[PDB]
């Protein structure tokens, strides 16, 4: 799962 | 609804007292009592709105992936037939995440996005919208998953239109609407190219402008160009 | 209510599910279901039932202490009035706290208590009984206080009684109570000294019975026997 | 804060 903000 | 009684500035209040409990469910309710008393919200307003929901739609998804999980094991050959329950069981969390997607929505169509006629809250509204609906096309399944991604990157596109023309590099709202753009294309849209394209340039445009910068007054920047460097990563 | 409708097996299905989705309101509504039935609950069932309310009542509790601090402090000299907005807010997170409470008594009350024969399933529902009685307590303040302290211990002391009758010292039920009953004398009863002095017989009497026991089947007994012990160390 | 099961 790759980093969303 | 239920917060109609209550001052505008007790929500906030509450909201941000929400939030020191982590109680993110109250801060949500509190936010969208709050965005329902039809007066805009400032920067700070706009950022507890936004991590209310981020959070709880946060959980849901986490669930949901757990059950999703769970559900397409007991579709592979040699899996015990176990009933009808987990699938009962997916699709009560996912109806529950899918509504509260649809408020935030409802949020944002009524009437957040037309009333917005700064840069800064323009974008941030926007990418809400398309980060919405990606969680939207995340479990979307029938007919409608075309249409939601569509959704999804057209807000996003959008909101990059406009951040842009009107924001430095370095901007956070900027750089976190490309971040969550970025992997749109590669988790929703199956375009891993374009992606890596966009958080590279991202990330680049974004260091050729730290030197304008005071030193610091732009952690979550900071912060957020080490996402697009650790995405970059697990990516190439 | 809403569960009735539901088959027994496909609640207990559903609130294993909802365990591995970290989903513990759910969790518990399911078990709630599933106690409502009317049958009595297995070994297994029990822990389901137990884990799932602990787990909603502890995160009510942790943000109820958020609030009541922040309370507190603002009760203090030179603390600017903000409002009756942290005391409303408080009492909404309490309210909702003890209705959970309630819930699970009304549960044991009606019927698990009174159908329990064996020691083990006897024990563990009135050590649940004192903890949610404790719970109770740790938030009471008026009149009722006096009266709530004594449920719960009325409730751990026949727990005790039984379990020191029926129950090996490394049944891992008989040690959580031990372990439940002395934080109780120690946080809410105002007896640091009876604490100390059952937490450390408690540890004492399961280490000589320690040799007794295949390597390892008692995993939650060694667990536990090292919460007496970090106790202990806290309080001496 | 002390350790409960
Ligand atoms: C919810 C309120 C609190 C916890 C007080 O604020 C959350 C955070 O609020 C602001 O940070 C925002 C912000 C985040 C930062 C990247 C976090 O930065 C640090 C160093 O913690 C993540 C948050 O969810 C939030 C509000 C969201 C967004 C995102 C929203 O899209 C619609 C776009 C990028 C990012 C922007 C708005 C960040 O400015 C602040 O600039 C941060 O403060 C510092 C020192 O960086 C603060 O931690
Ligand atoms: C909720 C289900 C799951 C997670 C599957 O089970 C929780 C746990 O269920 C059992 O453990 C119980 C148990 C706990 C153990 C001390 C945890 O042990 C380990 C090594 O993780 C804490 C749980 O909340 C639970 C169910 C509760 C109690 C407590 C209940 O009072 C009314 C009294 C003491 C303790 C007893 C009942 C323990 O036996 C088992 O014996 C544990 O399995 C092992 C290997 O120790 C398992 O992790």
């Amino acid at each position: 799962f790759p980093a969303t903000v | 609804g239920a917060m109609g009684s209550m001052e505008r500035a007790s929500l906030i209040q509450k909201a941000k007292l929400a939030e020191q409990a982590e109680r993110y469910e109250d801060m949500a309710a509190f936010m969208k009592g709050a965005v329902e008393k039809g007066e805009e919200l400032s920067c700070e307003e706009r950022n507890l709105l936004s991590v209310a929901y981020k959070n709880v739609v946060g959980g849901q998804r986490a669930a949901w992936r757990v059950l999703s999980s769970i559900e397409q094991k007991s579709n592979e050959e040699g899996s015990e037939e176990k009933g009808p329950e987990v699938r009962e069981y997916r699709e009560k969390v996912e109806t529950e995440l899918q509504g509260v997607c649809d408020t935030v929505l409802g949020l944002l169509d009524s009437h957040l996005i037309k009333e917005a006629g700064d840069a800064e809250s323009r974008v941030f509204y926007l990418k809400m919208k398309g980060d919405y609906y990606r969680y939207l096309a995340e479990v979307a399944t029938g007919d409608d998953k075309k249409r939601i991604i569509d959704s999804a990157r057209s807000a996003y596109q959008e909101a990059m239109d406009i951040s842009k023309k009107e924001m430095p590099p370095t901007n956070p709202i900027r750089l976190g609407l490309a971040l969550n753009f970025s992997v749109f294309h590669y988790e929703i849209a199956n375009s891993p190219e374009e992606a890596i394209s966009l958080a590279k340039t991202t990330f680049d445009e974004a260091m050729a402008d730290l030197h304008t910068l005071s030193e610091d007054s732009y952690k979550d920047s900071t912060l957020i160009m080490q996402l697009l460097r650790d995405n970059l990563t697990l990516w190439t």
